[PDB]
């Protein structure tokens, strides 16, 4: 059940009556029992335990909380500045933090350089001429 | 105290340097700056940083995936490429089916 | 030449039937859970990306104001030629840094556990050891608590000159500079103009 | 009276010994953790060997084994794609041309 | 041409965020020097002979 319940136990929180229809989906896991010898670690680490350390993080988000601590001081120095919290630190720190740079600026300015500029610009180019 | 200060006075003054990179300070969160934003950061530590700096040699014999699978999933493509390798798998066989 | 069709084709075709064979189970859920990681892998980092990305404007350039303050502290001994250019702009650009120095002061004893701890709600265990680090420095400050109360009140007036020169210009230098890097994936040559205009539409691209 | 204040000052001197492993680790952790560093980028290698990601390397083979013994992944990841191209009429273009050219 | 190396970023967190609150460490150094100071405090008037 582990492979499917990972996709279900998150949905099962709002599928109490729909347990009786996802329980039939649970046995699709027992097909991969032989694979589960080496697929049990990522069976739960596929949707919900993968969005904590494996895919959502892959450890990258672990530090992305850690930095903002000291940064809060410069923010709060202008934050205790009731006339500068929305004008300066909210209007400059969060403008590139709200919607834009969530998945392409994971360092100062380089996450786009090595992945987006680096490979996401060049991943198609890798094969799309050779094949 | 002096024995402690010989091993503690450096600590407090130094630890303000990892204040912002406290992830780099703490063990369970230094990996992002040593693995995740590191497919080029590990170049100076090339011997140490084989995580993704060695992906080029890892695909040295895989010349299709040379400039494609080298530094992609290190930050953002570990969630998007995987969904599109099964369509590749099922369409490359259609490129094998043209031979068929 | 009867076997020349399936000899190369079945090398990956057996994986294809395996992918259909492993579709529902965990074998190919890696390709189908990431089918949801378009948003499932961006639910927890995104709220922490902002902490990293609100850090952008500050730990990259809003601290780069301290070159107006660090050079006077450091370069004045090793290098005299830059020393003449160290404390000069300090009288204007780092004049608020003297006020900001008090803003560093007031947080150590009061807002260290209130600001330097806020963006680590889930990372509370590790910050506490860093917090108790910064908090253990208040034990001698327990003998100098008088200066740690009226500093904020005096900084009310300094705040206006703390924001007019220090927190106005270089804080916005880094918000637009790093909005350029993302844009440069598909369009790199002219992205500098559209750093503040094409920043949100590129990540989806 | 001062000794009590001296003891409290001494208390902070020894209380910080609990935090003695707080600062120097930043340079230490940035290097010694290469086992997990390659592991997170080993699941990266799990993505690349897409001919094997659908069976095992997505869970325990590429994301785990390829970190310490990365030399194994050199052949474990190129083989399932260099054969992919080779069987994608890339290592036999002359046969495929003439087999169709005779057609 | 992957010639970018984000080690600067790893040090961007390190280069000058220390100075943005340069006085956090001095509070602790005061605590470490407190035992030196309190020992100096108790070696002031009668232990001046010491």
């Amino acid at each position: 059940d582990a492979a499917r319940i990972s996709e279900v136990k998150a949905w099962l929180t709002s599928q109490f009556e729909a347990v009786g229809k996802e329980v039939p989906n649970f046995e699709y896991t027992h097909r991969s029992i032989t694979h589960l010898y080496n697929l049990a670690t990522a069976s739960q680490a596929k949707s919900q335990a993968a969005t904590i350390v494996a895919n959502d993080f892959r450890l990258k988000a672990s530090e992305y909380r850690a930095q903002a601590a000291r940064i809060r001081e410069i923010l709060e120095s202008a934050g205790m500045s009731q006339e500068s919290l929305p004008s300066n630190v909210v209007s400059s720190a969060q403008v590139l933090a709200n919607v834009a740079n969530l998945l392409n600026i994971r360092d100062t300015e380089l996450s786009s350089f090595l992945v987006a500029m680096g490979d996401i610009s060049l991943r198609k180019t890798g094969v799309e001429e050779k094949r | 105290k002096e024995v402690s200060a010989f091993f503690q006075s450096p600590d407090n003054s130094l630890y303000m340097l990892p204040a912002t990179p406290q992830g780099l300070a703490r063990d369970p969160s230094a990996i992002p700056s040593i693995c995740r934003i590191s497919a080029a950061l590990q170049y100076p530590a090339g011997l140490e940083g084989s995580d993704a700096s060695l992906a080029s040699v890892l695909e040295s014999l895989e010349f299709c995936l040379r400039v494609r699978g080298s530094e992609a999933c290190v930050l953002e493509d570990l969630a998007k490429a995987i969904d599109l390798v099964h369509i590749r798998q099922d369409l490359v066989e259609s490129g094998h089916s043209l031979l068929d | 030449q009867g076997a020349a069709q399936n000899l190369p084709a079945d090398v990956n075709q057996l994986i294809d039937q395996l992918e259909r064979h492993c579709l529902a189970p965990d074998g190919s859920l890696v390709t189908k859970s990431v089918y949801s990681d378009l948003q499932l892998a961006r639910e927890e980092m995104s709220r922490e990306r902002l902490r990293y990305l609100e850090a952008m404007a500050i730990y990259c350039e809003a601290v780069a104001m301290v070159e107006e303050y660090q050079q006077a502290i450091s370069v004045a001994n090793h290098g005299g030629i830059r020393d003449v250019q160290g404390l000069y702009p300090q009288l204007g650009l780092k004049n608020s840094p003297q006020v900001y120095e008090t803003l560093e002061h007031r947080l150590v004893v009061a807002e260290a556990a209130q600001k330097l701890r806020l963006p680590l709600i889930s990372d509370g265990g590790e910050i506490h050891e860093e917090e108790i680090e910064k908090w253990l420095g208040i034990t001698p400050a327990y003998l100098s608590y008088v200066q740690l109360q009226n500093t904020i009140s005096m900084d009310m007036a300094d705040y206006q000159m703390f924001l007019a020169r220090e927190i106005e210009g270089r804080l916005k230098e880094k918000c637009d500079k790093l909005a350029d890097a993302i844009v440069d994936d598909t369009d790199s040559s002219t992205g500098n103009r559209n750093s503040s205009a094409r920043l949100p539409e590129r990540v989806k691209f | 009276k001062v000794i009590e204040s001296e003891l409290q000052g001494y208390l902070s001197a020894t209380r910080s010994r609990v935090g003695r492993c707080s600062a120097l680790i930043q340079a230490a952790s940035d290097v010694q953790e290469q086992g997990a560093v390659d592991d997170r980028d080993s699941f990266l290698h799990g993505v690349r060997d897409l001919l094997s990601i659908h069976s095992n390397t997505q869970a325990g083979l590429s994301t785990y084994v390829s970190a310490p013994a990365i030399i194994q992944q050199i052949v474990a990841l190129q083989s399932d794609l260099s054969s992919l191209q080779s069987d994608l009429e890339n290592s036999l273009p002359d046969d495929r041309n003439r087999c169709i050219n005779e057609l | 041409r992957m010639l970018e190396v984000s080690r600067e970023e790893a040090e961007r967190k390190r280069m000058l965020d220390e100075r943005a609150n340069y006085r956090h460490k001095q509070a602790l150094l005061e605590a470490y020097d407190q035992q030196c100071d309190e020992a100096t405090r108790i070696f002031a008037e009668y232990h001046k002979r010491l």
